[PDB]
DNA sequence: AATCTTTCCCACAGTC
DNA sequence: TTGACTGTGGGAAAGA
């Protein structure tokens, strides 16, 4: 109840009826460029946190702060004595990128393997589209990155604001190394998105051979309806993926 | 038969400079009542398919400039449902910058929930345009008159969304006029009709033009202001009163369901409501009201009736000249998100409809672009000495724009402008 | 005129004698705090090649501090970028 | 029960 | 003119 969408009036016949931490540019801290670089770096970025620092500052531009640049730039050095130093690691960004979301992009193991270990660091952040990093590693199907979260107690049935599925995606990229990681830690079979799809619908509508026959494995239901009553065989016709069909209708019946 | 063709740099340099979008339009109720055995009740509001866009004319020219007849030249449409082979009605577009589908119907016989309009177009010259699909309509039996709740509804209007308002005299077909705003003047035209904001207002506001905007489902009995999506000429502030058997109804706190006979009040303006004379809209009377002080005898020419609709939209552009591929896979980009930075800076690319035969522009740079899923591409972020020549980092922020691509040279146009970081730092990870 | 591309082309020699000899004597220019070719002072690209003497003797010679250089960036930022410590030092100190 | 969704069923007011 | 249809709305009937 803040904003305004104007017009413009009009009427039919007749209305008398009515009766020392330099901005710099953008919004780059010292600390922040600090953290984005016998170099003692880390020593300097050590040395920069204390004193008179700022370390929750955001970006003018990308909304980002210090230690978003240390996950994107794969500085894990910087991150550590960062977290050490009594940061956040639940800032939301401009585009609601966690610190652990630009971690899991950027493919920084290290800052990874630190943010996991850390106590307050939320794994089931969830961005303006709502992805979870669990979706994210299952997304880019980074290897190893997947199973370090799922053991530190994350949830693997999770929505977005669509509503789709760590194992949706998986069976989206074909990972299987995902779906299979996911399946075997609990992971529902036959969830359906807001759009009433299954992981096995989007499996046949992108050819995802391998991730289709895993989930015939774990015993994936064929006959469910999509919101236009379309079966994954339906789909998979529609695309012309044929050995997805003979998949569809061999392996692992009843 | 004509190869693929890639987009060459000269040619994006054109576009940049001309643009000249093709952009195809769709609008549509969100909405479709059912139809039993062999009846054939019409979807009340036409689906009007638009066609806006100056490089609509320039596709005029070209065509015409290889020897095309204003009759071959001329893209014929078709309507239909996709999943049944029951035959896709034609649409003609003579003289004419849109057309309305106003003889559809769905029967009992396809026991679907949801469906979704598809629309196949191709140029009278055998030129294929292609498929273009709209937004979900959902199925319904009967309007739901009775009193309705929030519980687990979601059929109702929220405020804010477009909506669109029709009428119905004396169980007429051909009587339907729609609500239609143009030149500044509200007209009650029988062939066109546009998007309606509805935005629930508080009780106490201001006269026009600015005011506290409210959110929530719209009930009856509350305070709501009308806006053309398209014009913006708004109407002052209204009242929805639910109607039947020529009378109104106000004392109504139920919940405005689809396919609903409202009426509009004005505050402190006796019992004019706003009625339609055949071809402009006025206030009327309707002056008795006998039984009830909740009934007021409304006369006919006034059962409004309220539906929801939505509006699918797919522009591009043909970039390397026109090829046998259809353009029926129309690639949307909803949000840009960040993949690292550096060297090894990446984009995400978040939308609906992504094809593997797309690859990304920054500008006017060919970038390496990987397909993930049909949703979700990747795709590195070229270095700044292809935008500057004697920088070898970035220096200071610059806006590029980002497109599609495809193989054959379709462009498609997006809304998202990437911006270059400015870096303090000179030399990054040398190595 | 000549004395002007002089700083601008002995900085880049990173010679510590020579630049106290022709600063000893110093000069009537003025020159100062000079926006180099890149735009940045001779200060900011001896932040770049990282070496504490040049910087301290400009900074000696009533070269500021704080002051911005034509792309928008301070004398810190190069430093913390670059990672030499000792800059930084000498940067917060100065105030 | 008091609501609700889903199928038929049938009389206006007009066009064919 | 009479004869065979026709989209639209409303109430009875049928489940839920």
């Amino acid at each position: 109840k803040r904003r305004r969408q104007h017009g413009q009036l009009w009427f039919p016949e007749g209305f008398k009826v009515s009766e020392v931490n330099v901005r710099g540019p953008d919004g780059f801290t010292p600390l922040m460029i600090a953290s984005c670089s016998e170099e003692d770096a880390p020593a300097v970025i050590s040395d920069f946190i204390y004193q008179g620092a700022s370390l929750h500052n955001q970006t003018d531009r990308t909304g980002e702060t210090a230690l978003h640049l240390a996950a994107r730039y794969s500085r894990s050095d910087a991150a550590k004595r960062l977290l050490e130093a009594s940061a956040d690691a639940n800032i939301q960004d401009n585009m609601g990128r966690t610190p652990l979301h630009a971690a899991v992009s950027a493919d920084a193991q290290g800052v990874f393997q630190i943010l996991i270990r850390n106590r307050a660091t939320d794994l089931d952040a969830r961005m303006h589209d709502g992805t979870t990093p669990l979706i994210l590693a299952a997304r880019l199907a980074v290897e190893g990155m997947l199973e370090d979260l799922i053991n530190s107690h994350a949830d693997v049935n999770a929505v977005d604001d669509l509503g789709k599925s760590a194992l949706h995606w998986a069976a989206a990229v074909n990972n299987v190394d995902a779906a299979v990681v996911l399946l075997k830690n609990g992971a529902n079979k036959d969830m359906q998105n807001n759009r009433e799809e299954t992981p096995l619908f989007l499996a046949a509508r992108e050819g995802s051979y391998e991730t289709a026959k895993v989930l015939l494995d774990h015993f994936a239901n064929r006959d469910i309806t999509d919101h236009m009553d379309r079966l994954p065989r339906d789909i998979a016709q529609e695309r012309m993926h044929h050995d997805i069909v003979r998949l569809l209708d061999e392996y692992n019946l009843v | 038969r004509p190869p693929p063709k890639r987009l060459t740099r000269e040619a994006m340099r054109n576009y940049l400079k001309e643009r000249g979008d093709q952009t195809v339009l769709i609008l549509h109720a969100k909405v479709a009542q059912k139809s039993y055995g062999n009846e054939k009740r019409f979807f009340c509001p036409p689906p009007c398919v638009y066609l806006m866009g100056s490089g609509w004319k320039k596709k005029k020219e070209q065509m015409e400039r290889d020897g095309c007849s204003e009759q071959e030249s001329q893209p014929c449409a078709f309507i239909g449902i996709g999943n049944s082979d029951q035959e896709m009605q034609q649409l003609n577009l003579e003289g004419k910058n849109y057309c309305t589908a106003k003889t559809l119907y769905i029967s009992d016989s396809d026991k679907r929930k949801h469906f979704m309009l598809s629309v196949k177009m191709f140029y009278g010259n055998s030129d294929d345009i292609g498929v273009f699909l709209s937004k979900r309509i959902k199925v319904i039996s009967k309007p739901s008159k009775k009193k309705q709740s929030l519980k687990n509804a979601d059929l109702c209007i929220a405020s804010g969304t477009k909506v669109a308002l029709f009428n119905r005299l004396r169980s007429q077909t051909v009587s339907t006029r729609y609500l239609h705003v143009e030149g500044g003047n509200f007209h009650a035209s029988s062939q066109q009709w546009g998007a309606f904001f509805i935005h629930l207002l508080d009780d106490d506001e201001s006269e026009g033009e600015e005011f506290t905007v409210r959110d929530g489902y719209i009930h009856y009995g509350q305070t709501v202001k009308l806006v053309c999506s398209v014009t913006g000429m708004a109407l002052p502030r209204l009242i929805i009163r639910k109607v039947d058997k020529q009378t109104a109804l106000l004392d109504a706190d139920d919940p405005v369901s689809q396919l609903h006979k409202c009426a509009f009040y004005l505050k402190d303006t006796e019992r004019m409501y706003l009625c339609l004379s055949q071809e402009r809209i006025i206030q009327f009377q309707a002056t008795p009201c006998p039984k009830e002080p909740n009934k007021e005898m409304i006369n006919d020419g006034a059962s409004w009736t309220i539906i929801s609709t939505d509006k699918a939209e797919y522009t591009f552009y043909e970039g390397m000249g026109p090829v046998l591929a259809p353009v029926t896979p129309v690639p949307v980009v909803e949000s840009l998100q960040l993949n690292g930075g550096g060297d090894v800076a990446m984009l995400e690319l978040t939308g609906q409809n992504f094809t593997p035969n797309l690859r990304v522009w920054f500008g006017d740079v060919e970038a390496e672009t990987m397909y993930r899923c049909g949703e979700s591409m990747l795709c590195v972020v070229p270095d700044i000495s292809a935008f500057r020549e004697g920088w070898r980092w970035v220096r200071q922020p610059v806006q590029v724009p980002v497109t599609l691509v495809r193989n054959d040279g379709i462009i498609y146009s997006t809304s998202l402008t990437f911006t270059y970081t400015p870096e303090p730092g000179p030399r990054p990870h040398c190595s | 005129q000549t004395q002007r591309i002089f700083q601008e082309a002995v900085r880049k020699g990173n010679t510590q004698e020579l630049q106290s000899l022709l600063q000893n004597m110093t000069n009537c220019e003025f020159n100062v705090n000079s926006f180099g070719p890149e735009g940045q002072t001779a200060l900011h690209q001896s932040v770049i090649d990282g070496n504490l003497e040049l910087v301290k003797l400009l900074v000696k010679f009533g070269a500021d501090i704080r002051l911005a250089n034509r792309d928008g960036w301070s004398a810190l930022h190069i430093a913390a970028f670059g990672g030499h410590q000792d800059i930084v030092l000498y940067l917060i100190t100065k105030a």
